[PDB]
């Protein structure tokens, strides 16, 4: 898998790439990693897929608790606080190497979250198999200031590299581009028979219902 | 050798328009100790094939003389310029090395990169081969140009760029997304040295003081040391 | 990782190097924390562990700070803050910090791997240094404390360097030596250099870029 | 270890079990009593395994059988009563497992007649005709041959005698005493086959 | 792997299953078990099938350079002794050979099981593999010395059928061949055991077979 | 120290009346890395020969080198070229030999004999083997196995179509490649496939995905 | 090796208003022992959910049980059938609430999303919840790779009710006459928004 | 698994076997042929443990004492034999072991009939009733109360027919099958007892 | 343990503790062993494989020695000594024992724990060192080596007081603060230091009793 994520002027840009795999067998080909938590905060997740499915669930709808009860709009820092104690309740287990992204009254920030329960707060970030690539394309090609555009085209080529490079990513290129104001989630950003002839299968018995 | 205890890290290789050009970082490692930083991890076989080594100091220092004795027997029965061995004479002797000592489990705990020009057909250097001594470069296709890599297990194989340890992540990326035929120097060098800030600031073990070593139609040429701009 | 703190005249400096992680996954780590205004501490160790250390000590360190205020009325890139408390008139001690600090690690150190140096400046004891140890034993140092990996390439050069009444200039410059040396040594420890210099009356953060030349 | 076999037909259903009580390399009893767990109501549980589980296990079924039955004033559905002892040893299986295999046989007005075949981790399925044990390796495919839905109990029972035979010759544990439950006709028959 | 071999008034009928697996997986269902050791004597293949065809091989080898060294035809005793002392002086190494050596000698019909562990036993009934148990259950029901040719072989194909039915590593095809004064004749070259099924099991092929 | 990696990619062959075609991919890779993009697996043995291998690719290429050399030294020796049966018998003692240290190599040896037709052995590590109307060996075999059993064999289908020519037989190992590629990380980038018939050996190339 | 105990696949296919969803019928024990052949692992919750349970034969029935139980006092307090996708997001959660003593089941969901239209909805879990929603099939249990490459190799987009018989039928006799562990008998289920249709195929039993 | 047993008297020696080959869980045969190792000049080694050791260590025995007796033209001793098969079972104890258990009977002019008691780690004493296995334990004890040195051959038939009954009726095996041989009055016998 | 060497202008200066074995075994040991007249070497890590890889150096270095020699004429307790070849005809080459060295202990690396520093003077490279690693590895040092558990404290400290071309005393000065530093923060060495000093004519011993005192 292959998530990574940036700060460009006044928005954080997610992306990820579309293939899961049970083990060396590409089990779906069109998976979606970028996971929507509040309307201003996005995360993005890598590891047991149970496990960043149904945190990243946790996490939204305690979100939305939170909004509800507060008519506050969501904090990054509150989603990766309420991550950082969920995962470290659990020592260690429980794996989820999250990059979550958001904008709120402190402006655009990024945080990465190891599965032990740390947080760091950063400009951009790589995680899952091909991280070291999309890695080594942000690091080559990362600049302070950005545009959206530029932001988007940053990420598209190094979720590229981590799928060309990495044989546990492939598939599509989704991206999330996250504002103060809103957010635009493309799903689909970048995408790099037989008929048998009717009654061949045999059978034993056949029985029909009508509902 | 139960594991690796000084070590090397990333070694890369590419071909360019006049050559090969090879860089290394100077460093070498005691686990999380950065004990030396003036080591050299790139050999020189021959006036036209040279060695990279990532992994243990100690068994690419062997495999070094295993090598120079190779080069020195070559030399003593050699005649004519022909008749020397080839960077893929020597891939192929270090890659039945690797597989040999696989089969004992006694392996060498390294990763090696063995690169070079395969032909005597763009120069007379070898004539007269100088052992204690060191025009325009011609331009050599890429065909000419061997670049061989080989892992633990004696996996063995060419490409027209190479790289090991931490840069066949970070540095593979670049190669493989800019990489051109006949490149000039110039590219060559601008291109590894983007690689190697890469890999100084994201591996750990990797530093900023750099070797180069350029095999061309004018042999070996070992540049002067640099540390990375910026 | 490199942290380290040293006792001058009229303050005390922490520094700490960036670097986390053969695999560097964070080089711009903030391991020197803001526990309150006057109170800093410098992590080490496993950084999950740490982190949640000084999330709860925050927590403790905002109870006690408003438990203490009594009734009535008395009376190289750089940023400066003053103390808000001008007499230090509720702002917890940072014996007291540290101690809490230690008996929570202590508590919990059969997996809690978390070795912390806290500086800080109270009224009574003006400035201090303490270091809670791995094991959950904390020492008060009068000269200096240092923890990290990197940090114990720097021990005897610090014993030689350091001076009993350091001035702030000479006792920054050999913080940043310090730190320097260790980082060059200690594959473990890099990056932008955060050193933080704590007074009686204002903190300031100090930012630094570096480089390691010697003709040796 | 214990070898079970079970066997149902459309008018009958016959249980089978050797009669051995093992403590170590030594034969306790020739004469064992405690795989067979009749349960009032043309029920029958017939169980393996270690003794101290058969006993343990078969005794809190049955008397958790006989409660639902006196409580409610009905007999269980033999279903019902194979169901509720997978659901038992299921709950156990993560907690504090009986290692027991089972065979729940019984006839239902509902039904008919039923074998259900349960082993120690509680995968129950109905079958015509079952095994458990060693002996089983030696058994099934021989009801597998002999077997057909319109058996008399008597074929059964020759074919119960063809198991017992290869069950002397060809198993290791030269097994000879054998106690079978034979449920047709409304009543239950207990019988004992040496040899 | 399911292999078989019986004596008869007539000489000896031995049978075969045609599969093999590589754990779970299914990767050939043509294999030849039953391998020739000389013109008389025939061999099995029970366990590891690499192990059992070079050491069978090898055996062969030894009876031809016998048979040419002293003018005569090798007794079963003698080879089946042979491949014993070979398999033991492997012992330890992880050998997993079980062989059925049956064949005709001036001693008569002869027939010997021998096993990586260096048995040799001598017999007139035998089975290997994983379905060994449900062919010894099925042979030994209705084994009789008097049956005639056709009587064994459907004996044995029986045998055979009801083993690759209850056994999931035994199936494909079923080969039996009769061992006579003579030589050798494959009775049933080769017979996919899904006929076998809805011939003796479910023939009448209106509903799933129930177990 | 474990002395097996596993490079991965897949060799599929598939015989007809006159012709054998083996077609593998390229890509060696090491855990979730690509080595590289090229490193041809089948290996031309003789005119009418070739074999092609998955496994660790150190020992397939030096496995491939030994056999070529032996083949060499037979036909210096012997002065003819073996077939594609002593071939197979020799590399099957080539592989016993290491019984107990084996070749991390399964292997495909595929050909024309002298009558002709195709022929196709398929080996595991340590030389158990068999003739086969097709095989697959490497990290897409238990992908493409089935495939090839439900286009080559139609067991279980009443209407069969059994007519095939060279041209259907080369797009159907095209499509079985493809859906390999598609599902198989460890498989894709460029595929070679060699057709020998009567004229020899004709090798094409074809191109896969390459994420 | 849990899931070895017992075997068994189960697959699922979608076309033009039609769905299927077929799985082995063996129960196995100790991974090579045929114990019955009439164990299905498809269970109907109602007219448009449907799921088919693969791996250990206990933790089927439980799980099935279970989901049973939730889908029957959910439909009554509510006087309506559970949706599909309600019932999907429920099973996942089921399914990790006992992450780490988990139910060893590699569940599929497989019915139709009513809208009236009856859009087909499939998908797989993992025993831990780990969901894939997949538009055209989903595998789960030991077969999964010979599955994967029938479905890969075979599906054909947009098939009526016979063609998507025939080419999960096919599917899945190809791939289990490749698995020792798993087959004797095939239960294929093909439902369309008036009616069911359910076929036991002519299978090997080995 | 492999019971064996040896009685001796002032007047005779009798071994004693069942006759089982077993391979897992089923018996290869009822009639095994591998235990009896008969060496000519009324000696005799019963060897038990697993077959392939029991054939490979016995055949080496018995063609070396045959090959000195045959060189040196003379009958080997039966201490001497006994002690030879002892040497011989602990030079291989520390490289590639035979876990073969051993009874070696015989007759001679010197030392009368002869009785050998020798384990598989080759630990070897002369004995007048011994045994071998599980059964052992059943066993032993009857031999030691009802022997007396004065037996004639037919009461140690009966005591052996009642330690076969013994290992019937409580060894957990229930072994059935069993071959004697019967040293005395210069003949050797070979003797089958069923049940 | 604790090993160094460095190289001042006119010669190199090898030093070391004495301490050997949380029990002293030996408290006066001799680590720094005398190869050749001209050719000192320091031991670290296992005692006996150190002191075997010695023995058996010293028989290859009499057997390289006797055999250089070519036929025919031609043309604070101190111990001083000078050579008795006065142009190093016969005396093996610095480089040529240390390599052997290296050669036997990669041989034998699988049970060998040994690191060595050997500090020579030779007509062809002046003086040099040559530091062997613990698999085998040499590495030719031309400012210092270090090693040993005490040489990692002191590590910074002589990256900073080490200049190029140091005079006799000051290097004696900085090798010696080098050792006392190290043993006062290495619990695992101690004891009498014993400096050799080899130069162009002849080799100084000297032994130095030690106390480390500062008002840090
Ligand atoms: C007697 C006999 C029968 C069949 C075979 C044989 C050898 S190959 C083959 C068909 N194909 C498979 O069985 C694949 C099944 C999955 C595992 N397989 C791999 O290749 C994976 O390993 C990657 C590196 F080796 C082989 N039948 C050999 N002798």
């Amino acid at each position: 898998t292959t998530i990574c994520g940036l700060v460009c002027q006044n928005a954080v840009i997610l992306g990820a790439d579309t293939r899961a795999t049970e083990g060396p067998i590409v089990a779906d080909k069109n998976c979606s990693k970028l996971h929507y938590i509040s309307k201003n905060i996005w995360c993005a997740g890598a590891g047991v897929a149970g496990d960043l499915e149904h945190t990243t669930l946790w996490l939204q709808h305690n979100v939305e608790l939170h909004r509800l009860n507060t008519n506050t709009q969501p904090r990054v820092s509150m989603c990766v606080s309420r991550l950082t104690q969920e995962l470290f309740k659990y020592q260690g287990y429980k794996v989820c190497a999250i990059v979550l992204g958001g904008v709120d009254v402190n402006g655009p920030q990024l945080y990465g979250i190891h599965p032990h329960g740390s947080s760091c707060l950063l400009p951009f970030t790589a995680l899952g198999s091909g991280s070291l690539n999309a890695m080594a394309v942000l690091e080559a090609k990362y600049r302070d200031n950005m545009t959206i555009e530029e932001g988007k085209n940053l990420v598209c080529e190094a979720i590229c590299a981590g799928i060309f490079n990495d044989l546990g990513s492939g598939g599509n290129v989704d991206i999330c581009v996250i504002t103060k104001d809103s957010y635009q989630h493309i799903r689909p950003y970048k995408e790099p028979p037989t008929i048998y002839p009717k009654g061949t299968t045999p059978i034993l018995s056949e029985k029909i219902e009508y509902i | 050798t139960l594991g690796p205890v000084v070590t090397g890290t990333s070694v890369i290789a590419i071909k360019y328009k006049h050559g090969i050009m090879i860089a290394a970082d100077r460093k070498a490692s005691y686990g999380s100790y950065a004990k030396f930083q003036n080591v050299e991890r790139i050999f020189k076989i021959n006036n036209k094939t040279v060695m990279g080594f990532s992994g243990e100091l100690a068994d690419a220092q062997y495999l070094h003389e295993l090598l120079t004795r190779k080069n020195i027997n070559n030399l003593s029965e050699k005649k004519r310029k022909e008749d020397m061995y080839t960077p893929q004479h020597y891939h192929s002797y270090v890659s039945r090395v690797f597989y040999v000592r696989k089969n004992r489990i006694d392996p060498l705990f390294n990763n090696i990169i063995i690169a070079g020009i395969n032909s005597q057909k763009y120069d007379n250097n070898d004539d007269n081969v100088l052992l204690y001594t060191n025009e325009e470069y011609k331009e050599i296709h890429k065909d000419d140009l061997y670049i061989g890599f080989v892992d633990m297990h004696g996996t063995n194989f060419c490409d027209d760029y190479i790289t090991t340890g931490y840069a066949r992540y970070f540095a593979l990326t670049l190669l493989r997304d800019h990489y051109k035929d006949n490149m000039t120097e110039e590219e060559a060098r601008i291109l590894i040295n983007e690689c190697l800030r890469i890999l100084y600031f994201r591996d750990a073990t990797s530093s900023n003081f750099i070797q180069i070593v350029k095999v061309t139609s004018k042999g070996v040429e070992y540049e002067e040391p640099y540390i990375l701009p910026c | 990782t490199t942290i380290i703190g040293i006792i001058y005249d009229n303050g005390v400096m922490l520094a700490c190097d960036s670097r986390t992680s053969t695999f560097i996954s964070n080089k711009c780590s903030r391991k020197i924390n803001r526990i309150n205004e006057n109170l800093y501490v410098c992590r080490s160790g496993a950084s999950a562990h740490s982190q949640k250390i000084i999330e709860i000590i925050k927590h403790y360190c905002v109870s006690m700070k408003n438990e203490n205020r009594k009734k009535g009325r008395f009376h190289v890139t750089k940023n400066k803050y003053f103390y808000e408390d001008k007499f230090n008139d509720y702002n917890p001690l940072v014996e007291n910090v540290a101690h809490i600090t230690k008996k929570i690690i202590y508590t919990n150190n059969n997996f809690l791997s978390c070795a912390l140096i806290f500086g800080g400046y109270d009224k009574i004891k003006k400035q201090q240094l303490y270091a809670v140890n791995l094991n959950g034993s904390i020492i008060e140092k009068h000269d200096f404390a240092v923890s990290g990996s990197g940090s114990i390439y720097i021990q005897s050069y610090l014993q030689d360097k350091y001076k009993k009444f350091m001035t702030k200039k000479e006792c920054f410059n050999l913080i940043l030596n310090c730190v320097k040396y260790a980082m060059h040594n200690d594959n473990s420890s890099g990056g932008l250099i955060r050193i933080v210099n704590i007074t009686k009356s204002f903190v300031e953060e100090f930012t630094v870029v570096n480089t390691q030349m010697n003709f040796q | 270890m214990d070898t079970l076999i079970g066997l149902r037909g459309n008018n009958f259903v016959v249980l089978a079990a050797d009669t051995y009580s093992i403590n170590s390399i030594i034969k306790l009893k020739n004469d064992d009593n405690t795989k067979f767990y009749d349960i009032h109501g043309n029920k029958c549980l017939l169980l393996g395994g270690s003794i101290g589980d058969r006993l343990q296990f078969g005794e809190f079924i049955r008397k958790n059988v006989h409660l639902y039955q006196y409580q409610n004033n009905t007999d269980m559905f033999v279903k019902s009563f194979a169901f509720f002892t997978r659901k038992n040893l299921a709950y156990y299986l993560r907690r504090n497992p009986f290692e027991v295999n089972c065979l729940i046989a019984g006839y239902d007005k509902k039904d008919g007649y039923q074998l259900y075949w349960c082993d120690y981790l509680s995968n129950m399925d109905s079958v015509n005709k079952g095994a458990h044990g060693y002996g089983a390796y030696l058994v099934s495919a021989i009801l597998d041959k002999y077997y057909h839905e319109n058996l008399t109990v008597d074929e059964a029972l020759d074919i119960f005698k063809l198991c017992f035979e290869e069950l002397k010759k060809r198993f290791l544990l030269t097994q000879i005493n054998y106690e079978l439950r034979i449920m047709y006709d409304n009543k239950v028959e207990t019988q004992y086959v040496t040899v | 792997t399911t292999t078989l071999a019986f004596k008869f008034k007539d000489g000896i009928i031995v049978a075969v299953d045609s599969r093999a697996s590589m754990g779970s997986f299914i990767s050939s269902q043509n294999v030849e078990k039953i391998i020739e050791i000389n013109k008389n004597i025939l061999g099995t293949m029970a366990g590891g099938a690499a192990d059992c065809l070079y050491w069978e091989k090898y055996l062969g080898k030894i009876i031809k350079i016998y048979e040419l060294r002293n003018n005569e035809k090798i007794s079963v005793r003698a080879a089946s002794t042979i491949l014993s002392n070979i398999l033991y002086q492997y012992k330890g190494y992880g050998l997993c050979c079980g062989i059925i050596l049956s064949g005709y000698d001036h001693t008569g019909f002869n027939m010997f099981y021998v096993d990586d562990s260096g048995k040799k036993v001598e017999g007139n009934l035998f089975s290997c593999g994983s379905g060994s148990t449900y062919a010894y259950s099925i042979l030994d029901s209705a084994y009789d010395y008097n049956l005639n040719l056709d009587q064994a072989v459907e004996l044995a194909r029986n045998a055979i059928y009801h083993a690759t039915f209850r056994d999931g590593g035994s199936g494909g095809k079923v080969r039996v061949f009769h061992i006579h004064k003579n030589g050798y004749d494959k009775i049933i070259e080769g017979e996919d055991v899904f006929d076998l099924h809805y011939h003796y099991t479910n023939p009448e092929q209106k509903d799933q077979y129930v177990m | 120290w474990y002395p097996y990696i596993d490079n991965g990619g897949t060799v599929i062959g598939l015989t007809g009346k006159d012709y054998v075609i083996l077609a593998a991919d390229t890509r060696l890779s090491l855990s979730y890395s690509i080595y590289t993009r090229f490193c041809p697996k089948i290996s031309k043995l003789t005119d009418k020969c070739i074999i092609g291998s998955s496994g660790m690719q150190s020992d397939i290429k030096t496995l491939h080198s030994l056999l070529q050399k032996k083949i060499q030294l037979f036909v210096l020796e012997h002065s003819h070229y073996p077939d594609i049966h002593v071939i197979a018998r020799l590399l099957c003692v080539i592989l016993y030999s290491r019984r107990f240290f084996p070749y991390y190599a399964f292997n495909i040896l595929a050909g024309v004999d002298e009558n002709n037709k195709g022929v196709l052995y398929n080996y595991d590590s340590v030389g158990s083997y068999c003739e086969a109307t097709h095989s697959c060996v490497g990290s897409g075999s238990q992908l493409i196995l089935p495939i090839l059993d439900n286009r080559v064999e139609q067991k279980n289908q009443l209407i069969k179509n059994t007519n095939f020519n060279l041209g259907d037989d080369i797009n159907f190992v095209k499509d079985a490649i493809t859906s390999a590629t598609e599902r198989d990380i460890y498989t894709g980038d460029k595929t070679l496939i060699y057709v020998i018939d009567k004229m020899g050996i004709n090798v094409n190339t074809l191109d896969l995905k390459q994420d | 090796s849990i899931y070895n105990y017992n075997g068994g696949c189960v697959l699922g296919m979608s076309g033009s208003n039609c769905v299927a969803i077929a799985c082995d019928l063996r129960l196995g024990a100790n991974t090579f022992t045929t114990v019955s052949t009439k164990f299905s692992k498809i269970f109907k919750m109602n007219n448009n959910v449907y799921v088919g349970l693969s791996g250990l034969a206990t933790d089927i029935q439980t799980l099935y049980e279970i989901l049973r139980y939730r889908v029957n006092l959910y439909e009554v307090r509510q006087d309506a059938e559970m949706d599909v996708e309600c019932f999907a997001n429920m099973l996942s959660s089921i399914l990790y609430s006992n992450r780490f003593s988990p139910y060893f089941v590699n569940p599929i969901v497989v019915g139709f999303k009513l809208k009236v239209n009856y859009e087909p909805y499939l998908t797989a879990y993992d025993l831990i919840g780990a969901k894939c929603e997949t538009r055209d099939f989903v595998v789960n249990g030991v077969t999964s790779e010979q599955l994967f490459g029938m479905c890969e190799s075979l599906y054909v987009k947009d098939q009526d009710e016979n063609g998507l018989f025939e080419t999960i039928s096919q599917c899945l006799l190809s791939a289990l006459d490749r698995d020792c562990i798993s087959g004797w008998g095939a239960e294929v289920l093909v439902l369309t928004p008036e009616k069911i249709i359910k076929k036991k195929l002519k299978a090997r039993m080995d």
